[PDB]
Parts: structure tokens; C-alpha cells; sequence
């Protein structure tokens, strides 16, 4: 599965977004058995702390996840083609690595929980 | 009209090759480091299910070999190691009553051993038998060597640690599954229209020998000839009785064991001395019993050689000890049974039988490079009775077929009890046609 | 008892390899003897090429010789034969084909070292040129 | 390695004659030594095997032993029949391998 | 779980989907402790590998998950009584074998991705 | 991920229920290095097992997951107050630890398979 | 030393330290062009085998069949000095052009 | 370098020679009678690489 | 040939560190010789301090002293120092600096042993007081 993989790393994050499967599929698989099996076995435990995580967002099963949380100027005050068409991923990630502990606060902490206890209230009636 | 709908869960599988973890209800064979088993295991029955078996492609055998020879090494490498018997050794003959039989089989060995002092040496005698001490020249001034010392370092079984065949189960890890041949005619090859899938193999016992097959599984209807091609005689024969045919083993001379301190807590277990007289080892069969073993296994083969052939059994053909004999343990002690009076007959399409035994305390299984096991003697009087459930045959080659025993390789013992499971993987990922289109 | 007879060709050119069969009637080539090669050079003395024992299909070499030789068996003519590869003028020999035998009496650990080679056939005279 | 052999031995008939053979510790020090009779034009029969144990079809003429690294033929009431090659052989540890010795002419 | 585990492997295929979650419970769960080790990693890491396609496909969470991906003929041209009703899974896995990695690769690198940048433009709206 | 973990166990049951991502953040991730691996392995079974389970009910990524099997009085006869207003989750559990393989088996053998193929039989029309 | 059968400079020999100015560190100098070594061990040297033990062998030298030279290496003696050269224009790069490299 | 070293059996000595180079061989005293040890000896076990 | 030569405090108080610098003239400190220091109290003996092996930046220390005794080399300027902590009275003592230096046709489980000290400097007479 390593066609492709990061291939589009340079390329802008919108044409950069037609290519999440490819490296979404490079992510899962006497002391060398034992040093490489740990290997194996954190990566699992990556894979799945990443998949709790879009689950407790309710984007589980997805590639592409919207969510009800606005998003705050303070974090970033770039257009939409300035991010889409005229940036990278990693020139994004450098960008906003000071608040993915707060929009993921937000993704967890605020929606999906009520949006979990609001559809429980209207499946009731 | 139709459309790719996926299904998760489906019960299809392809052949694979995995590791089987095992199972188990003070032993050469780790038994406490298997999973306890099941007390009910779950067999399902695939009913409609055609499933193609190979015995002589079996990752199953090839695990168990390895598995079990992994154990005896782990069993062994705690035990005193028996350095300091390399020594010359003043070897008389044996001053109590023995029978022509077994007269020059054991030797009166003195030897300067080693004591927990390392200034100090200790003069010992004991009790070895002949196939277990080479002399050092042809002078016979006494002076002889254990049969290792030019080749390997001999290591001493642990006197605690029991030899005796264990059940061990196999299991496979989840995502495979073991498929069972419930065909009570299937010769170890091909299709089987009736396949079950089971949690875990039944319990194999551990057992090595060569020539018979001991205490292993009977067929169900009638003696079954396997082998991996039937006109190859390169290859071996495995016969798998129907009925058990009894053999009675013995060990009658009523040895000793005398402790010689080698070391700090290192113990060395000799023979010391016989009490009563001397006499030979040896095994007993039913004569009557063994002669219509042998008329169905001759009727079995004439179904592959021809109704008109003449079936001989003859013996070993030779060239050492452990080629030419029936190899078992018996009670902790190594016999080396001549089976000679069983295989020596002539079937033209148309009481009891007692075989000597040897028995050595030097033993080297699988041959192994650079070590070899010292079996401590067994005190008393040994007595074991075991079925003997099948045979190791080769063809004699080169109007009359000749059969011999084989010794094999251990992958035969236990192949004879694996050849009816089948290891596959699990794919429960499909593809189906259907009418259901995603909105 | 035991009658060995060698076959094979006589001449072999430089390079190529070179293959002698023994045949063995009265005894199968599957019994747990070492089956072995030896040769002697004209006007020298007997070398031992190597051995295949029959029970098992192991084999051992004249280690001056092992990279150039197998030795293998076949039991459904009851044979086993000599490959020597790369001849060159030194291997012109007799070679003759034996059976190292043993003694049935004494363990495998001992029968091993034994030089009793009980049977000889007549040998081949192989020229190398 | 080679096992040394005297290159040829010359005795009177019916006299005895004893014909050498010299290893080392990783042949005839530590293996049994065998003899073989050698006519020319064919090929070597077994004489002794396991230092003295006499072949089948060998007359009581032919013993052998050994001691240390050395090892010994006695051949007694030589016959005129008797002229050949004489060749120990021992199993050399160190090398893996049979080695013959040099060989003995030995003439009456 | 070891019951009814591939009792439906001999049934035909309608008859052998009501079965899913039997064969899909036995799924999951010193060189001795190694060796088992690696391959209770082995077992963690294939059914992960399957859960990673099956979302990668909008089938997630589910046992029996449709699409958008037409059935091509060339692939197999039976009807669907000779499928559903006279063929057993093993017998289908066996005729299908050619054509698994042109089949996923469609339900990967053709639909999902599309569906997904679909639903992503209909929720703008 | 050590904040406020049980924090609610000796909370009632409906308070105890808006911290459920606080406990399931905490249930994911040489003699000694086999050891300690095998608990990692092992955390990892038993977090994909529960997975298994919550997705063979249709309820895979969500953390309240709402079904159509009815409550059996015969299982519980308290009520909503005497449940999520007046109890914790550690005496319910311990009240309805003799039918949790009965609900289950009704969450996984009745219904679900049912939903799948009535979805399946609903999306040919 | 000297690094043997590594990898080449794919244009120019590259001169790589952890601080150039630091005489503490080392300095690895990657060629662009191999320079061959020839090496030999001109004796003709037998193996002797003793047994020391139950399947111990030790393996000592024995002895040297004919006479006793000394082991060494040829490199071309051209082939050297222009490697050299091209060495010294890569450190002048770093340390000057008009700097005595010795 | 001449030497008494160990056998298959432990009640015997054999007697060895082997060459070695001045590297490998230490002076015990300024003496020159003959008798050297391995460089090793005083600070580490020797293992023999497997041939 | 070589030249060393210390430099360094000749009045050190109690309890204070005591640093003294060797400057080597003439042979790179990053050579694989012992750099050592050795000190020799009024009307006494000489007494080893210590070592490190330019080439590697190895240290051995006399183990009286170990747990107070640093020894560094900076190639930058080619010298080399001491290091000695919590100093009292009975560390008054000359102080020297030398080459261990060994023999180049000699292994180095050989030349680690040797107290060869070719090349001495002149000392600095360090009083604690
Ligand atoms: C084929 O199967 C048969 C039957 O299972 C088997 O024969 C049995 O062998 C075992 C072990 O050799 C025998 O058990 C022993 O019996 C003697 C009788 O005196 C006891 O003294 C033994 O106890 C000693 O050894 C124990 C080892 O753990 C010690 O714990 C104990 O303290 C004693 O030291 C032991 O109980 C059993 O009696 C026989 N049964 C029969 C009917 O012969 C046979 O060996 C198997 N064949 C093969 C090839 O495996
Ligand atoms: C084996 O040999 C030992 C001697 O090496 C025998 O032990 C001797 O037996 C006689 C019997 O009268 C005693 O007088 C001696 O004092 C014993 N000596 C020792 C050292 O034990 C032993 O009996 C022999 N065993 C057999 C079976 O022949
Ligand atoms: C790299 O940038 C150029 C424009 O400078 C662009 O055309 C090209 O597609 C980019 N590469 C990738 C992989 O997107
Ligand atoms: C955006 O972040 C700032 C802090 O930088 C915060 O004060 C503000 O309230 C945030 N916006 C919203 C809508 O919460
Ligand atoms: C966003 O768009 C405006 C309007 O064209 C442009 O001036 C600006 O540079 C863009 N990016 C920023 C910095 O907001
Ligand atoms: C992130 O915060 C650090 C201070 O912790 C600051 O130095 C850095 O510039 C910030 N980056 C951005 C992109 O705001
Ligand atoms: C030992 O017994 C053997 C039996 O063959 C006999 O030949 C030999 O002379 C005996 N040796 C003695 C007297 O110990
Ligand atoms: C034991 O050693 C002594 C010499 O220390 C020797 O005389 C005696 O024969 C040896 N005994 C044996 C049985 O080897
Ligand atoms: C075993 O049965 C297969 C068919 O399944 C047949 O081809 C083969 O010859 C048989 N072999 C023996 C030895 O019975
Ligand atoms: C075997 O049979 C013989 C018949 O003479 C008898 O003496 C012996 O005790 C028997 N042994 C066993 C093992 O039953
Ligand atoms: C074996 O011994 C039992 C008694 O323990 C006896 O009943 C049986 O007949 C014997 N079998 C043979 C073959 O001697
Ligand atoms: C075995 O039975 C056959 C007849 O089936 C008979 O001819 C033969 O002599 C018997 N052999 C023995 C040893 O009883
Ligand atoms: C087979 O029996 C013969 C006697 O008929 C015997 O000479 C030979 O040694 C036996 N073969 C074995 C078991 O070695
Ligand atoms: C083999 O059978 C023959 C008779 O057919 C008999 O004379 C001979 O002694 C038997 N051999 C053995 C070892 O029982
Ligand atoms: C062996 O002989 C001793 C003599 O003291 C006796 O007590 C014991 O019972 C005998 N053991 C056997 C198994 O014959
Ligand atoms: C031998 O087989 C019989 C078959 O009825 C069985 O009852 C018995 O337990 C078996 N004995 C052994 C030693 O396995
Ligand atoms: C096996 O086939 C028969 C018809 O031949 C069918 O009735 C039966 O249900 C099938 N078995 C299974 C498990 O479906
Ligand atoms: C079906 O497969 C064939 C190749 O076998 C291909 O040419 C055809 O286009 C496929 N059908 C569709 C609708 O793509
Ligand atoms: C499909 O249905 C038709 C119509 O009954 C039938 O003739 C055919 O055999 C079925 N299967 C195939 C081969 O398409
Ligand atoms: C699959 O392709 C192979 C060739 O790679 C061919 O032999 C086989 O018959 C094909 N199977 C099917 C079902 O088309
Ligand atoms: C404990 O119980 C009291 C009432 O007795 C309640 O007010 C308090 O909130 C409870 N603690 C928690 C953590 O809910
Ligand atoms: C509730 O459980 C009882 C058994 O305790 C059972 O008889 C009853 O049918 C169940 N209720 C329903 C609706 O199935
Ligand atoms: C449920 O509510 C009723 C009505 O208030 C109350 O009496 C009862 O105690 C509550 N709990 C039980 C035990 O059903
Ligand atoms: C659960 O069942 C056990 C009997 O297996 C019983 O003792 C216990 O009281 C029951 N608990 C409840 C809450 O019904
Ligand atoms: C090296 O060159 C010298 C020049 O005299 C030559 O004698 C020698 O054989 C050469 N050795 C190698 C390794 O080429
Ligand atoms: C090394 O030896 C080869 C011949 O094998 C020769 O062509 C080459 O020039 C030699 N190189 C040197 C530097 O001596
Ligand atoms: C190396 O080349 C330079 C010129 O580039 C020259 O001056 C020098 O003498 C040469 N050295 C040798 C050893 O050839
Ligand atoms: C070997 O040991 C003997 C004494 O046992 C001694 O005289 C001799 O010199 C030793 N030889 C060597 C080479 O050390």
C-alpha cells in the first residue's frame, strides 16, 4: 500500500484532502522479537487512540468530518484559499499546533455531547 | 440492477500456516506452561462442507516438532551438567550372577570424581552398560570413556522432572480455525466430505519411538496404509491398527541408585549396584494377537501392491543401535527393543513372542551436535504395558514386496495422530451481488 | 551378502561434472549404513570422497572436497551416486563405491567413526581429459 | 590429514611381519583403527575392523591393536599369497572424515 | 463464542448471512510467550486491517453494508438465484478471487471519496 | 487523561452519564518487556472487544446508543427516578449483572440483524 | 580511518562535520571517486585443530607453509594524490584558499 | 609457543604448540625465559569465533 | 618533542574547586594518549590523579580521589585540565601534567597498563590555604 503515500504532503491542503485514504492505509501494519513486537503493538495503540478519538467526535467511520463548532478567528484569521489553495498541511499544522488541545476540547467537550444527549431527548418523543 | 454489497462475517477460509498455542488438563514437557483447557470443547459440525486434506503438508507436525524439542531442552537446561564425568574410567566385569544373555553388557567402572571441595577428589565406582563406554585402546587394561567425551557434553536429566507423554492440545489463535476429518476411511490425502471445525486437537500424547507407533490412536473400520507416494519407496509407511495389540516391557533386574556428590548441590545419580541376579530386558507380545495384526496389514497392502503379491516382513536391516530397533521410554530408562521376531515373516496370497532389549543411559534424541542426556537409573524393577497402535514401514525396493521397520523421523509419531486436522485462516470479508443500493 | 556394482562413464572432460551410480543388491540403500565414495589416484593410496547414511539422507564430505560433491540416494532403484563438479586432471582415479556398514551392537554415537567398509565393488577407472 | 605407514615391508615366509600405522590424537588416539588388503587390479578387502575384530572370510593369520596414536597389523605365518598393499584407516574427528594411510607393500 | 462458528459455510449464501456475527465474535481474541504474543498482535492488527476497509468503504460499524458501485458482468454474469440460493460463500470466494482488488478498489478510489466530498458540498448549503 | 476518571462512580446514574468520554479516554493505552506487552495487548482485546460488541448493536462509535428492545420488567421493575435520580451505576450493575447476557443476546440475535435486513430489503425498493 | 565500501559522492567530495571550527569533532570526508586498496596476507597459513573439551575445538595458526612476509596494502599511487587533491579544494572551501593544507 | 592444555578427559594434559603474533602474546617478566601469557588474560575471558 | 605545560591558581581556599590547565605544544590532545595528572605533597612521594584517553574522551581516576577529580580535554585550544573539588589541607602538592603515552606497536590491552610518562611539565605548586 505505499503508492502515494505523502505524495501530496507538498501539495495544498484542498488537493491534499483527495488523497486521506492513501496514508490512512500506511498507518496500520530472544529481544528482536520483543523490540519490533512493541513497535507493532504501539502503532496499533495509535491507530486506535486517533479512532477514539473521531469517535468521541461523532466522526467515526469518516475521513471527512463536519462538526457544529465555529471556528475562532483567534486561532486563524486566513481566508479559505489562503489555507485550501495556497497552503500545505504542514504549514498548516505549524499554524494551529498551539490550539489542537482546545478545538479538540470543543470537538469532545462541548459538541457531540450534546448532540448525544439532544438526540437521546428526541428519540424519546 | 445489481450492486456491490459487502458482507462481514463470512465463513470462508484459505489454507495458512500460523502458530497454534497450547493446551493442557515436574515434567520433561511443560505442561504448566500451556493454557488450561476447555472442560467441554466445542466441535461443529460443517455439514455440505468438502474440505482437501494433506497429511504429508502439515504445518501441525512441523510446529509439534519443534515445540517438543524446545521443551526437552528446556527441561534439561536446569539440570546438573556431568562435566566432570569425562574422566578415564577402570572398568571390570560385573561380580554378580549373570545370565549369558546379557554377559559383558554392564561394567564395573572406578573413577577419581570430582567432590564440593575443589582440593578434594573422591575415588567412585558405578554400574554402565556397554553401549555407554567405549574402551581407549585395544590393550584391555580396564581403561575406558564415556561415549560423548570425543563429541558432545552430556547434561543429567533432572531424577524429578518425569518423561512420561502428557496430552497436549492444540489450539489455534483466533481469526483461524482447525478443521477435523470426520471420514473414517480417509488415508491421509484429498477430499473429506465430512469436515467438522473444532476449538482444539484432542490430546496428543507426546510419544517418541520408532519402528511402532505406541499409545496413539486406533482406526475406526480397518487398518489404514498411508504414505506420502505409495510406489516411492523412499518414503515411509505409516499402518494404523484398528485394534491395540498389547506389549508388556520390563526392566526385571532390581537396580540401585547411589547419590556421588559432583559439585556444590550437584548430584550425580549411578547404578551403585544390581540386587538379586542380572537378566535381560525385554518385551512381550501376543503371538496369536501380533499374527492377525499382521494378516490385515497384508491385506491392506495387497490393496495397493496387488491380490496376488507376496507380502514379506523382514527385519532392520542394519547399521547401529537406534536404526535397527524399537526405541522407547519406558519408566524413565531407554529401551532398545529388537524387533526382529516380529517382522520376520512370509505371506503368500492364497503363546508369546519375547523381544531383547537393550538399554542405554546416553542418550542423544533428535541427533543433536554438542550435547547429549544422561538418564539417572530408575530404582526397583521396571514394568510398562503399552499398545502398540500402528507401524513405521519402508519398502524394501530395488511378484514380492518386502516391508521393513523404519525408524522415520519423529515427524511420523505425531503425524500419525495430526493427519486428520487442518489449519485454515479465516476470511470473513466478501463480495456479493445484490439489489440494495446505498441512498 | 551384499554385492555393489559402480556404473558410470569413464571419461569425463575438464569442467564438467562427473556422475557414478552405485547399484546394490541384497541390501536397501534406506538401511541406516553410511553408503560412501572413495577414491584412489593411480599409484597412490586409497582417499575417502564421502558418505550419505540411508536411514536419515545425511551426508558428510572430505572437507578438500565437499564444495564440489553430492552424494545422494535412490531408493526406488535402490542406488546412490557420486556428483563430482569442476574435474580437473587431478581427480583422474578408480573410483570405488562402499558401505561403511557399523555394528548393530553399539550406538550411532560410536558407528559413526567406524572405517569398516565390509563391501567394495570394483571400482571405475575415471580420466580426466 | 594422512595416517603414516611404512612405504613397503619385506619378511621371510612363514615368519611374522608387523606393519605400522601413525595418526595422531584426533584420528587413532581418539577412533579405532581398521585394515584393508589391496591386490592390485582391484579393489581393497577389509581386514580388521575396531582394532582387532577380524572380518568374515580373513584367516587367523592377520590380528591387529592399538596404543595411543599408534596401531599395528601382525600378520604371522606369511604365505606367498599374501603380497598386497596393506592400508590402515581411522576416522579423523577434527576433519570429519574417513583417512586412509599411506599403505604398505608388503612382499614375502 | 465457539458456537455455530462456520456452521453456515456449507449453507449457500442467503441462508449462510444470517450468521455474521457468529463467525465475526471468533474473530477476535520466555520465547512461549513471544511467539502467542506476536500472534494475538497478528489477530489485533488483521481484523483491524478488515475494520480499516470496511470504513474506508461508508460500511463501518455494520455487518451487511450496501453501495453505489454497480455490479459489473464481466465479474460474474449468475443471476441471484444461483448465488443467494444455489452457491455457498467458499464456492463464491473461489469464482470472485480474480476480481477483490478491482471490486475494493472501486469501493475505495471511486465511491466514499466521492460520497464524502458530496456530503461535505450538500452541508455547505 | 487522569482527570476526573470515576470522578461519578459514587454519582447517580444520570449525573454519571455526561462523563462517560472521561472513562473511555482511560481504557486505550527481558521477562519485563514480555510482561507488560502482554497487558498492553491485552487492554487492546478488551477494548476492541467492547467495540466489537457496541457495533454488532448498531451503536458503534457512539457512547449512548438507543435501541428498539424493549425493557423486561422481569429484569428491573424500578423507575426512572429510582434509577438515574437515586442510584449509581455500581448497584445497578450489581442489580442487573444475572440478565447482561440475555440483553445482550437480544441487542445482537433480535434485533439489529433484524434492522440490517430490513435496511438491505428497504433500500432495494 | 579510512571508510571502505560505502557510498560515493554523487558530484563533488563532500566534507560533513558537527561544527567545522571545533577540533573536538571529526570530520567525515565522502569521495566522489573510489580509490582502490589491494590487501593481502601473504602467508600460506595452516589451521591446527585441538580438542579442548567435549566438541570444543580450538583452531591455532600451526604452522606457515614457506616463508614469512609482512601483510600490507597497495593503493595507486596517482590515484591517491588526486583523491587528496580533490580533498584539499574541498577543506579550502571551508578553512580558506590561500591555507596550507598538511 | 609451547603449552599444557585440557583434553576430552580431565584427568589428561596434552601437550600443544601453536604459533601466535607478538600482539596476542605479554611478557610476564623481563627474563627471557620464554614464558608469556595471552594479552587477555589479566582483564577479560577469550571466546573462540565460531569458523 | 612535546611540551606541556600547566597553568592555573597557586592559592586555592578550602572547600573551593581547584582548576588547572595543561597546554600541550608540539602533540594534539586528541590523540590517543592517557593525559594525566599526578600530584606530589611536600617531602612526599608522587601520587597518580588521573586520566582520559584523548582519542576517545575515556577518564580513570584514582579512586581515592574519583568522586572529587574531573579530567576534560578541549581540542579547540589542545590543552587539557583538572578538575579537583572540595580541596582541603592535604591537597596541598605540586601538581603535574603528563603524557601517558603508550607504544604504538603494542595493543591497547597492553599500552592501557603502562606508566611510561614520557613527558613531564614543571609543576604549579598549589597550597590550600
Ligand atoms: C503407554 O501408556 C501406559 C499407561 O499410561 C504407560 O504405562 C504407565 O507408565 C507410567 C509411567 O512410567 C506408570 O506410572 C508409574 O508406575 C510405577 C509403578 O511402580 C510407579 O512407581 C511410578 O511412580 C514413580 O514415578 C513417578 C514419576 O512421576 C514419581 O512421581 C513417583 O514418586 C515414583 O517415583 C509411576 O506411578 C504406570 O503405572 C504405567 N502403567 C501401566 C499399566 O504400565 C506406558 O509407559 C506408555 N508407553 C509409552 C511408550 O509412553
Ligand atoms: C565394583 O567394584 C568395587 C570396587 O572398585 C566393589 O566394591 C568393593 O567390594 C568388595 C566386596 O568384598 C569390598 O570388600 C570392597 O571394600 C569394595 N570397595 C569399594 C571401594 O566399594 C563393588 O562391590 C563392585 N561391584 C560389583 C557389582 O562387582
Ligand atoms: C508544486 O508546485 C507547483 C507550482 O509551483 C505545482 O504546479 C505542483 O503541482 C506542486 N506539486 C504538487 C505535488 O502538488
Ligand atoms: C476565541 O478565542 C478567544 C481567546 O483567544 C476567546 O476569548 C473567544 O471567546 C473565543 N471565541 C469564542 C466564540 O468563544
Ligand atoms: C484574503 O482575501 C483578501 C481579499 O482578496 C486578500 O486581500 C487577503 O490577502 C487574503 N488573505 C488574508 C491575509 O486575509
Ligand atoms: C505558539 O506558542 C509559542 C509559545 O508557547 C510561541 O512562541 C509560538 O510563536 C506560537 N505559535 C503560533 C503559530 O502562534
Ligand atoms: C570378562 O568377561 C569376558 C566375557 O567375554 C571375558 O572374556 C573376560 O576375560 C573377562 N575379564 C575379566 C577376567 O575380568
Ligand atoms: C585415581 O587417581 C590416582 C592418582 O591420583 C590413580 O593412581 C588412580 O588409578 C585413579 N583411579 C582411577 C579409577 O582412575
Ligand atoms: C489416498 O487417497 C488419494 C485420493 O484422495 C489417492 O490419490 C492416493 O493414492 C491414496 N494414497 C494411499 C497411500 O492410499
Ligand atoms: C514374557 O514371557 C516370558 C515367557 O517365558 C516370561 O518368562 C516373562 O516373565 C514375560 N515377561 C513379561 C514382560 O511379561
Ligand atoms: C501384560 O500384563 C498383563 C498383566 O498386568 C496381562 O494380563 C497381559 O496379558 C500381558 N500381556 C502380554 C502381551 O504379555
Ligand atoms: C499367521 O496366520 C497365517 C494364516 O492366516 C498362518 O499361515 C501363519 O503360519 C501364522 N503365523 C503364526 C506365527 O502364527
Ligand atoms: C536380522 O536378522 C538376521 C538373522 O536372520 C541378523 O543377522 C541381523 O542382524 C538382523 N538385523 C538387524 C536387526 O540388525
Ligand atoms: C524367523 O523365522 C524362522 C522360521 O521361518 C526361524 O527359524 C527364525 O529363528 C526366525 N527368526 C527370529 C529372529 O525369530
Ligand atoms: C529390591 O530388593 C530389595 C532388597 O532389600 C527389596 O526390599 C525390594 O523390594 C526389591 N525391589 C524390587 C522392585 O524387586
Ligand atoms: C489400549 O486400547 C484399549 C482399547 O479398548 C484401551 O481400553 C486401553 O486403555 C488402551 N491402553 C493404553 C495403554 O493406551
Ligand atoms: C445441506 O444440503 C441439504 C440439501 O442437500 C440442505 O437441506 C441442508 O440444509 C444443507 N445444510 C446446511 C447446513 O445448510
Ligand atoms: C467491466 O469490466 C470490463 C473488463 O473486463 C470493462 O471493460 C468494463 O468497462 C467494466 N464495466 C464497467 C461498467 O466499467
Ligand atoms: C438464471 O435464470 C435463467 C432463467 O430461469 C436460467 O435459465 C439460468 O440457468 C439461470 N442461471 C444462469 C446460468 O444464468
Ligand atoms: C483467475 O485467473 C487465473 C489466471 O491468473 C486463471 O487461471 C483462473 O482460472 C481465473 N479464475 C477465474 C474464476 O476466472
Ligand atoms: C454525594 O452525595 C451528596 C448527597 O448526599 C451529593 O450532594 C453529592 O453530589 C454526591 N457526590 C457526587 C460526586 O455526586
Ligand atoms: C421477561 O422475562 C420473562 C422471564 O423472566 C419471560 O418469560 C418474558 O417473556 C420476558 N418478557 C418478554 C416481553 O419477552
Ligand atoms: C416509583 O414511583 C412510585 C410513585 O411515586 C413510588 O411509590 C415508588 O416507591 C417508586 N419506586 C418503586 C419502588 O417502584
Ligand atoms: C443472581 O443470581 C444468583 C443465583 O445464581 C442469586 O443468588 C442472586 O441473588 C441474583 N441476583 C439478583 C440481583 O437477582
Ligand atoms: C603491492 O606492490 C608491491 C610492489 O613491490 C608488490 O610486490 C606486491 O605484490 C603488491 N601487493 C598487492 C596486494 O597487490
Ligand atoms: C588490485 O588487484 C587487481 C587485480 O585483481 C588489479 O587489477 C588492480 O590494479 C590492483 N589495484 C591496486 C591498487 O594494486
Ligand atoms: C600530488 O599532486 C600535486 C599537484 O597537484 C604535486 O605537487 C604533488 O607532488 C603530487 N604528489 C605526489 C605524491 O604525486
Ligand atoms: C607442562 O607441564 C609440565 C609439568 O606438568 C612442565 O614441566 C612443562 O614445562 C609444561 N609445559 C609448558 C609448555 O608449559
Amino acid at each position: 500500500v505505499f503508492l502515494g503515500f505523502l505524495g501530496a504532503a507538498g501539495s495544498t491542503m484542498g488537493a491534499a484532502s483527495m488523497t486521506l485514504t492513501v496514508q490512512a492505509r500506511n498507518l496500520l501494519s530472544t529481544v528482536w522479537g520483543i523490540k519490533q513486537l512493541q513497535a507493532r503493538v504501539l502503532a496499533v495503540e495509535r491507530y486506535l487512540r486517533d479512532q477514539q478519538l473521531l469517535g468521541i467526535w461523532g466522526c467515526s467511520g469518516k475521513l471527512i468530518c463536519c462538526t457544529n463548532v465555529p471556528w475562532n478567528s483567534s486561532w486563524s484569521n486566513r481566508n479559505l484559499s489562503e489555507i485550501w489553495d495556497n497552503m500545505t498541511w504542514l504549514q498548516w499544522d505549524k499554524e494551529i499546533s498551539n490550539y489542537t488541545q482546545i478545538i479538540y476540547g470543543l470537538l469532545e467537550e462541548s459538541q457531540n455531547q450534546q448532540e448525544k444527549n439532544e438526540q437521546d431527548l428526541l428519540a424519546l418523543d | 440492477n445489481l450492486w456491490v454489497t459487502v458482507y462481514y462475517g463470512v465463513p470462508v477460509w484459505k489454507d495458512a500456516e500460523t502458530t497454534l498455542f497450547c493446551a493442557s488438563d515436574h515434567n520433561v514437557w511443560a505442561t504448566h506452561a500451556c493454557v488450561p483447557t476447555d472442560p467441554n470443547p466445542q466441535e461443529i459440525h460443517l455439514e455440505n462442507v468438502t474440505e482437501e486434506f494433506n497429511m504429508w503438508k502439515n504445518n501441525m507436525v512441523e510446529q509439534m516438532h519443534t515445540d517438543i524439542i524446545s521443551l526437552w531442552d528446556q527441561s534439561l537446561k536446569p539440570c546438573v551438567k556431568l562435566t566432570p564425568l569425562c574422566v578415564t574410567l577402570q572398568c571390570t566385569n560385573v561380580t554378580n550372577n549373570i545370565t549369558d544373555d546379557m554377559r559383558g553388557e554392564l561394567k564395573n567402572c572406578s573413577f577419581n570424581m570430582t567432590t564440593e571441595l575443589r582440593d578434594k577428589r573422591q575415588k567412585v565406582h558405578a554400574l554402565f552398560y556397554k553401549l555407554d563406554i567405549v574402551p581407549i585402546n585395544e590393550n584391555q587394561n580396564t581403561s575406558y570413556r564415556l561415549i560423548n567425551c570425543n563429541t558432545a557434553a552430556i547434561t543429567q536429566a533432572c531424577p524429578k522432572v518425569s518423561f512420561e507423554p502428557i496430552p497436549i492440545h492444540y489450539c489455534a489463535p483466533a481469526g483461524f480455525a482447525i478443521l477435523k476429518c470426520k471420514d473414517k476411511k480417509f488415508n491421509g490425502t484429498g477430499p473429506c466430505p465430512s469436515v467438522s471445525t473444532v476449538q482444539c486437537t484432542h490430546g496428543i500424547k507426546p510419544v517418541v519411538s520408532t519402528q511402532l507407533l505406541l499409545n496413539g490412536s486406533l482406526a475406526e473400520e480397518e487398518v489404514m496404509i498411508r504414505s506420502k507416494d505409495i510406489r516411492n519407496n523412499a518414503k515411509n509407511i505409516l499402518v494404523q491398527f484398528n485394534t491395540p495389540v498389547q506389549i508388556n516391557c520390563t526392566r526385571p533386574n532390581n537396580n540401585t541408585r547411589k547419590s556421588i556428590r559432583i559439585g556444590p548441590g550437584q548430584w550425580f545419580y549411578a547404578t551403585g549396584d544390581i540386587i538379586g541376579d542380572i537378566r535381560q530386558a525385554h518385551c512381550n507380545v501376543s503371538k496369536a494377537t501380533w499374527n492377525e495384526t499382521l494378516g490385515k496389514v497384508v491385506k491392506q497392502l495387497r490393496k495397493h501392491f496387488g491380490n496376488n503379491t507376496i507380502i514379506r516382513f523382514a527385519n532392520s536391516s542394519g547399521g547401529d543401535l537406534e536404526v535397527t530397533t524399537h526405541s522407547f521410554n519406558c519408566g524413565g530408562e531407554f529401551f532398545y527393543c529388537d524387533t526382529s521376531g516380529l517382522f520376520n515373516s512370509t505371506w503368500i496370497s492364497n503363546d508369546s513372542i519375547t523381544l531383547p532389549c537393550r538399554i542405554k543411559q546416553i542418550i542423544n534424541m533428535w541427533q543433536r551436535i554438542g550435547q547429549a542426556m544422561y538418564a539417572p537409573p530408575i530404582q526397583g524393577v521396571i514394568r510398562c504395558v503399552s499398545n502398540i497402535t500402528g507401524l513405521i514401514l519402508t519398502r524394501d525396493g530395488g511378484t514380492t514386496e518386502t516391508f521393513r521397520p523404519s525408524g522415520g523421523d519423529m515427524r511420523d509419531n505425531w503425524r500419525s495422530e495430526l493427519y486428520k486436522y487442518k489449519v485454515v485462516k479465516i476470511e470473513p470479508l466478501g463480495v456479493a451481488p445484490t439489489r440494495c443500493k446505498r441512498r | 551378502q551384499v554385492q555393489l556394482q559402480e556404473s558410470g562413464p569413464g571419461l569425463v572432460k575438464p569442467s564438467e561434472t562427473l556422475s557414478l551410480t552405485c547399484a546394490v543388491s541384497g541390501n536397501p540403500v534406506t538401511a541406516g549404513f553410511d553408503w560412501t565414495w572413495i577414491r584412489q589416484s593411480p599409484g597412490k593410496g586409497l582417499e575417502w570422497i564421502g558418505h550419505i547414511y540411508g536411514a536419515s539422507g545425511s551426508t558428510n564430505y572430505n572437507p578438500s572436497l565437499e564444495s564440489r560433491v553430492t552424494i545422494s540416494r535412490d531408493a526406488s532403484r535402490n542406488q546412490f551416486s557420486l556428483k563430482l563438479t569442476t574435474v580437473t586432471a587431478a581427480d583422474t582415479a578408480v573410483y570405488y563405491c562402499a558401505r561403511r556398514g557399523g555394528d548393530h551392537r553399539y550406538s550411532r554415537m560410536l558407528t559413526f567413526t567406524f572405517t569398516n567398509f565390509d563391501f567394495w565393488g570394483q571400482g571405475v577407472l575415471v580420466t580426466v581429459s | 590429514s594422512v595416517l603414516t605407514q611404512p612405504p613397503s615391508v619385506s619378511e621371510a615366509a612363514r615368519k611374522s611381519v608387523s606393519i605400522s600405522c601413525s595418526g595422531s590424537d584426533s584420528n587413532i588416539g581418539s577412533n579405532s583403527v581398521s585394515w584393508f588388503q589391496q591386490f592390485p587390479g582391484t579393489a581393497p578387502k577389509l581386514l580388521i575392523h575396531f582394532n582387532n575384530q577380524r572380518a568374515s572370510g580373513v584367516s587367523d593369520r592377520f590380528s591387529g591393536s592399538k596404543s595411543g596414536t599408534s596401531a599395528s597389523l601382525a600378520i604371522s605365518g606369511l604365505q606367498t599369497d599374501d603380497e598386497a598393499d596393506y592400508y590402515c584407516a581411522a576416522w579423523d574427528d577434527s576433519l570429519t572424515a574417513a583417512v586412509f594411510g599411506t599403505g604398505t607393500r608388503l612382499t614375502v
